[PDB]
């Protein structure tokens, strides 16, 4: 097959909601997987994602342990090459202007990736870790959370978020 | 609570700081007298003896006995004085004391409104969330 077709139609949905679909993304994605993973066990340590983040993004340490807590929702110590594609995906060379509007349209569901609790909120600690993943301003931070919090409870709603997004897509397309 | 407490602190030290300095020269010939016996003279004497016995008439404990031993005085047909120092200590502590637990009881009826629309806003949401699952189901 070619790479499982479970990652087959990820490529084809990442084509589909991405203008270029780039050459051999997951294959160079799979390689920087397994150069990491010194053992092959479909897993890597805390230590080998610090070195290759600090090694392709230079993200601070702190970050980078953050961002693997967020990935790991297993707990269990480690992160799976799924995982580590996963926010390889997400990351997607993040510096680049239409990266921001890359990770404004998100994944499918496009909630679970800010709401790490899961229980259909995120809190002020999820908004400071999405804050920290990706550049904005403080004040930008707490302006967007008052206007997202209609009730006044700090809490956000799937269906407030989605359409948050779709305003700021919009608002980003035009 | 306490920081609700904002203005409310300070308009009672001043209060308290602007009736003290006034009632400081008001029975100065009060301790200021050559009377032999007298045991509440020292409450009158000094600025920092003045800020503790207007804290005790505002505390309200022995107003009776104080006044009494004011009265050794002579008395100037009580025009100004005594009212002054009475008006003073009855509106200070009723006004404070009223404010104060005014002020608690609307906070904790604030407390409870917040309360109470953040379980409402839960309950909307409830059945907006079994409202969408028969979507759901239909869509199906």
């Amino acid at each position: 097959m070619k790479l499982t077709p479970g990652c087959f139609l990820w490529y084809l949905y990442m084509d589909k909601i991405y203008c270029l679909l780039s050459l051999r993304n997951v294959k160079a994605l799979m390689v920087y997987f397994h150069l990491l993973d010194v053992h092959h066990r479909n897993t890597l340590n805390d230590v080998l994602f610090f070195h290759f983040l600090q090694h392709v993004t230079n993200l601070n340490k702190s970050q980078i342990g953050m961002i693997f807590d967020l990935l790991d929702w297993t707990a269990v110590g480690e992160i799976g090459f799924d995982q580590f594609y996963v926010l390889i995906c997400i990351l997607l060379a993040h510096q680049d202007h239409l990266e921001d509007h890359f990770m404004y349209r998100h994944s499918r569901p496009v909630f679970e990736l800010l709401d790490l609790d899961g229980e259909m909120n995120i809190g002020a600690a999820n908004f400071q870790n999405y804050r920290f993943l990706f550049n904005i301003k403080k004040q930008e931070l707490r302006d967007l959370f008052h206007d997202f919090d209609i009730t006044g409870d700090r809490l956000l709603n799937y269906k407030e978020f989605k359409l948050y997004t779709i305003f700021c897509t919009d608002k980003s397309i035009d | 609570a306490l920081k609700s407490m904002t203005f409310l602190l300070m308009l009672l030290l001043i209060f308290f700081y602007i009736f003290a300095v006034t009632g400081v020269y008001f029975f100065r010939e009060y301790s200021r007298s050559t009377i032999e016996g007298l045991e509440y003279n020292m409450f009158f004497s000094d600025l920092l003896n003045s800020l503790v016995t207007v804290f005790i008439l505002f505390t309200l404990d022995h107003w009776y006995a104080v006044l009494q031993d004011i009265w050794k005085v002579p008395e100037s047909s009580r025009v100004f004085s005594s009212i002054y120092v009475i008006l003073w200590l009855l509106l200070g502590s009723i006004i404070f004391r009223n404010i104060i637990v005014a002020m608690m009881v609307t906070n904790f009826q604030n407390i409870r409104s917040e309360l109470s629309e953040e379980m409402s806003h839960l309950e909307v949401q409830y059945k907006a969330d079994m409202f969408k699952q028969q979507i759901i189901q239909r869509r199906q």
